[PDB]
């Protein structure tokens, strides 16, 4: 009953099809959260990441905690970076992923207009972290983000927070992918047909 | 085994007397040339592409704020390749970071140099040749030779030295006797002979 | 004859008493470049580092890059250091460890200023990253940035760059211990009478 | 000796008397960690739970996670918190439970004043995910975080996070009881002379 859900944020990014290759290779899905300045400017990975069998749903358009929270512009931008990709691939998805997470900027005011606007939020349940290794060799950054992922599955489903815009990053889902294969699970994307929260509010309207 | 001698911040003074000590132990090297070096010293580039030599760049102020904080690092590289094309009529592509490639040579960057067409190389055995700087050259060099033939382990092996230095001219001669009983050959790098030897393992490079 | 120098930078700190029998009982001796609002802190604990056979170097004042080296307050505030380290210790230490290295903060001005003022300088060869893993389980950072220092460990001499304000800094030190004297190491600190340069900037005059 | 340790968060509240019923009738013992208000509100349940064998700790005043850990509040909320429970009780407790968990807000700042001021910090081992089945038919949400508590159950000790102030979590208290105990599991309130660490920072001096 065991599965994982590989989330990558910020892309689409000049790693992001390398990704892609290798989780074909695996037969392996998995979910994409996209900033809409790279939705733009990488119009046919958004579609690729989707006609492979990806979760597309959305960043924001700023990626601006200040702008999105302080000012409660997240779910305007949310229904932005919505129309982007649905004129590139026909759905309007409706999960989205929180820059620097819901906690603490989505407060029941703007949780309010995310459940009234349709929309649905995903947190993580493991932070790989991958994006602090930058200072580092490459291939060892990736086996600490590996040893990271990997010592950290334990529940029966798993939300796991990568970003695709980092070398580092897309270097470590081989022995990802291979470690918690082993360690019995499946690689699934987010359906939404199947939905069930997983935020840091604990709010399962959304 | 292949042993590949890179030589820094040249071409200077010295460089002449290297170049003929490589040329009487049939040795062949790889040099980073800083910009403002091909524009004083044109024979010196010229000749040691004749001689069967690499010529790579090092960038035009081998200044660390300029290339990498200020991200001019591939315009710095482009310009210092045009100026070595002007003589070898080749545009070499294999570049030589000053003070490496960590950490200054940032994700953002590296995929520049990639983009660029440029490859990167670092070293394997670093010469510390700068800690002899102004004493006894010939104790200075044999000191210079210990480090690196010290060193010298693996099957391919890069060697940082730099060749505006009395000290580590002095001692190539030492250090091409101590690797070629070691075994070693001398070749220098090629473009189709490439492979990464970057402080990032980025394989791209 | 391999010796590795274990530096600990930005101390005197709550967990460098920890550090310091954990030196102790490997029979390891290491160097402390120190911070002088922590050396008036802390002065049992500089006191102590020097008792234990340690060496005490100097790491500024404010450790603040733009008065110390834009406005070039670099040799002003390693004097100061030396003062208060010295009413402590009795003896007045040359070597100075500049906060966020000698690149590129330390001009050619500064460093004849640092050459005219009897002060070595020193940089490093290895950079842990120990400050950098403060996200994570305590156990787990420590092992990476064990891991981080065992596989850099390649030269005769290197000279390890560590943090002992931070958790995860000092319990690596055990496994670092451990490892790389394995590895035909030993730990000594740095010796006055004895220096050899360790410059970003290859000046052999520091 | 497989022992389990019932964890009860954000409360007292409307259902914690039928659960101090429930666990008197099986003669189990617990753990209940209290918000400010809810002990300003419900003295006598308070009282109860201590006097019928449970320990007493805190979980904060504000449960607000930015007061807490990003202004650096943690500690001065988990004091007044065990004066208002020191005001009925008599003792002054040091457990702590954080609001979100320890991982990432208690920073390694903050757990040197947990330290210094006394207070152990736990997280758990076992999270009930109770507040998934908010709002839906009690009997059948209950019998879910059973399904959920129940599989997780497998190593000599463990925490489970709970809430008695929701209605599916105290209505599966029973049917916890019963396949915990059946797996060899005894039902047990912290004790503060037997504190081991249970936190997720794996910081042993908490
Ligand atoms: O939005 C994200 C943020 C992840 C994240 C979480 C917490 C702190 C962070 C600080 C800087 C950058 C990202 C952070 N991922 O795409
Ligand atoms: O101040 C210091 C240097 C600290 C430091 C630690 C880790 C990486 C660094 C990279 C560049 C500059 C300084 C760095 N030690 O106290
Ligand atoms: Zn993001
Ligand atoms: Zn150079
Ligand atoms: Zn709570």
């Amino acid at each position: 009953r065991k599965v994982a859900y590989l989330t990558f944020d910020d892309g689409p990014g000049k790693y992001t099809a390398e990704l892609l290759n290798t989780l074909k290779q695996h037969d392996a899905k998995a979910t994409f959260f996209l900033i809409g300045a790279n939705v733009k400017e990488f119009p046919d990975l958004v579609k690729r990441e989707n006609a492979e069998g990806h979760y597309v749903g959305m960043h924001s358009m700023t990626h601006n905690f200040a702008k999105l929270y302080k000012n409660g512009e997240y779910v305007n931008e949310m229904k932005e970076d919505q129309g982007l990709i649905a004129n590139i691939i026909g759905k309007s998805p409706k999960l989205t992923r929180p820059p620097y997470g819901s906690m603490p900027g989505l407060n029941e005011g703007l949780r309010n207009k995310v459940v009234e606007g349709g929309f649905k939020v995903w947190d993580w349940t493991i932070d790989s972290l991958d994006w602090r290794y930058n200072k580092m060799p490459v291939d060892a950054a990736a086996a600490q983000i590996a040893q990271n992922v990997l010592t950290n599955a334990t529940k029966p489903q798993e939300v796991i927070l990568m970003h695709d815009i980092h070398p580092q990053s897309v270097a470590a889902v081989p022995a990802i992918l291979k470690g918690l294969k082993e360690k019995g699970y499946e690689f699934e994307a987010y359906h939404e047909e199947s939905h069930f929260p997983v935020n840091f509010w604990h709010d399962n309207r959304m | 085994k292949v042993a590949y001698l890179t030589f820094d911040d040249g071409p200077g003074k010295y460089t002449a007397e290297l170049l003929n000590t490589l040329k009487q132990h049939d040795a062949k090297a790889t040099f980073f040339l800083i910009g403002a070096n091909v524009k004083e010293f044109p024979d010196l580039v010229k000749r040691e592409n004749a001689e069967g030599h690499y010529v790579g760049m090092h960038s035009m102020t081998h200044n660390f704020a300029k290339l990498y904080k200020n991200g001019e690092y591939v315009n710095e590289m482009k310009e210092d390749q045009g100026l070595i094309a002007n003589i070898i009529g080749k545009s070499p592509k294999l570049t030589r970071p000053p003070y490496g490639s960590m950490p200054g040579l940032n994700e953002g960057l590296r995929n520049k140099v990639v983009e660029g067409g440029f490859k990167v190389w670092d070293w394997t055995i670093d010469s510390l040749d700068w800690r002899y700087n102004k004493m006894p050259v010939d104790a200075a060099a044999a000191q210079i030779a210990q480090n690196v033939l010290t060193n010298a382990t693996k099957p391919q092996e890069v060697i940082l030295m730099h060749d505006i230095h009395p000290q580590s001219v002095a001692a190539v001669p030492a250090i091409l006797k101590g690797l070629k009983e070691k075994g070693y050959e001398f070749e220098a790098y090629h473009e189709e002979s490439h492979f990464p030897v970057n402080f990032w393992h980025d394989n791209r490079m």
